[PDB]
């Protein structure tokens, strides 16, 4: 329940930054495999689950087409429907 | 008659060289600028020689060796380099002071480059054009952490704080678990209720993200403890003036793991919607970002439940739709906001009264209205 609530809160802080004009929504769609590696290994994912979490991230960034401030919600829901937090502590 | 006094070297000046010296008569010997009388290995303040009966002077001619300003003074939190011949402290030698950047910064006067240039003057002391014998002063930088937190936030959020993200965060264990921030190299900013709870061994730790390591990094004893007079320990409902300062017995040596935090300057840091980090412990240091909320939407939420003391010297941050807890920050810790223009970190708030440690808004102590009090206790 920690992972789920934390990701909800991060996505909703991103939506607030979007509403204030501090973050561009299209920019969130850009992340490298190196950056995914870093974020997944720092928070503590299984090195075997790295590529699976990356698949989830790419599929959820692709599934959303709404480039408004609500995308951060939708992507989050996708992350929860793909069960990303089962890969995280 | 006695021989004409001839100098041993060249830097010696025979004051009034008389064509010949008879008995009873004398002469004196002085040097040029940046030179001193020696005679062997001693240092003479003056030399005189009398024509002692026969053709002899009662004491031989001295030599004017070069003055040595000695080893330059150690610059606290700084150092120096020789611009002339290295290791030479003699006359007409120059040095360049510099502070341990990016941690400390030499004070300016408006004036640079030539600021830390000291030379070995004729009096045997290290002086300068502007300012005489006094050495420069390395001043600490407030914000500017070596390893600032990443600004590109992701949904895949890592709530674990790394080394250097919060170099000002400190750890206190007075009546319970607490914390605060660093001001300069000697002062600690925290909340007053961590000192005088509403219901003392102090114990201040700092310099790492692991709780086990903070305690391994040694204690930091305290001298004076200045609690703001508006705080009432007995009133277990009003945290007005919930702010205090702590002066360390000894100053700390700043580094990438330990840097101060800036004080607010203008009220634009409190505009609605500004994002601010609060860091706290449980066994390790975690951080969460919270938006500053409407000061009116928090009062309606407050009075709507059960009466508290939301004043103008306070402000609220957070949002109900967030799934975090209202007690997510750490007691006495500062509400850290970064200025996106100057990229410095200011402590706009202090974790004060968090009603309902479960879910909802969070209240803090507005530091801006208390800055003048903080600068008063520190400068003393």
């Amino acid at each position: 329940e920690d992972c789920e609530n934390i990701f909800h809160d991060n996505a909703y802080l991103l939506k607030l930054d979007c509403e204030a004009g501090r973050v561009d929504p299209v920019e969130f769609d850009d992340i490298s495999d190196e950056e995914i590696y870093e974020i997944t290994v720092d928070v503590g994912v299984s090195s075997e689950d790295q590529e699976k979490v990356a698949k989830i991230i790419r599929e959820c960034i692709a599934q959303v087409s709404t480039q408004d401030c609500t995308k951060f919600s939708e992507i989050y829901d996708c992350y929860m429907k793909k069960k990303i937090c089962n890969y995280y502590p | 008659k006695c021989p004409q006094p001839k100098t041993l070297d060249e830097f010696t000046i025979i004051q009034n060289l008389q064509p010949q010296y008879q008995f009873r008569d004398y002469f004196i010997a002085t040097c040029k600028q940046g030179y001193q009388l020696i005679e062997g290995n001693q240092v003479l303040h003056s030399f005189t020689a009398v024509c002692q009966d026969d053709g002899t002077w009662h004491r031989a001619m001295p030599r004017c060796k070069i003055k040595d300003c000695g080893q330059p003074r150690n610059l606290p939190n700084g150092d120096f380099r020789y611009t002339t011949t290295m290791g030479v402290n003699t006359y007409k030698a120059r040095i360049q002071y510099y502070c341990h950047e990016p941690y400390y910064k030499m004070q300016t006067r408006a004036r640079e480059s030539e600021q830390g240039v000291y030379t070995c003057t004729a009096q045997g002391i290290w002086k300068n054009e502007q300012k005489g014998e006094k050495i420069p002063r390395c001043l600490p930088v407030c914000g500017k952490p070596v390893n600032p937190v990443e600004q590109r936030q992701r949904i895949i959020g890592g709530q674990k704080a790394k080394m250097g993200n919060f170099p000002w965060q400190v750890f206190t264990n007075i009546h319970g678990r607490g914390g605060g921030a660093l001001l300069g190299d000697r002062w600690i900013l925290t909340a007053a209720h961590t000192l005088y709870p509403k219901e003392a061994s102090l114990d201040v730790f700092l310099g790492h993200t692991n709780v086990e390591e903070l305690m391994k990094l040694g204690n930091h004893p305290i001298r004076r403890v200045s609690v703001h007079p508006d705080y009432r320990q007995d009133e277990s409902y009003n945290f007005e003036g919930d702010i205090a300062l702590l002066e360390l017995e000894n100053s700390v040596t700043l580094g990438p793991n330990l840097l101060p935090i800036c004080l607010p300057d203008n009220d634009t840091f409190y505009d609605l919607g500004l994002m601010g980090y609060v860091s706290g412990f449980g066994h390790d240091l975690r951080f969460v970002r919270l938006p500053v909320a409407n000061p009116q939407a928090c009062e309606n939420w407050l009075r709507g439940k059960n009466m508290d003391v939301f004043s103008q010297n306070m402000f609220c941050a957070g949002h109900p739709s967030l799934k975090q807890d209202a007690c997510q920050g750490d007691a006495g810790g500062v509400f850290a906001v970064r200025d996106p223009n100057t990229d410095r970190w200011v402590a706009t708030g202090i974790v004060s009264w968090g009603i309902g440690c479960s879910r909802g808004y969070g209240f803090y102590t507005k530091v801006l209205n208390y800055v003048d009090w903080i600068k008063k206790e520190m400068e003393e």
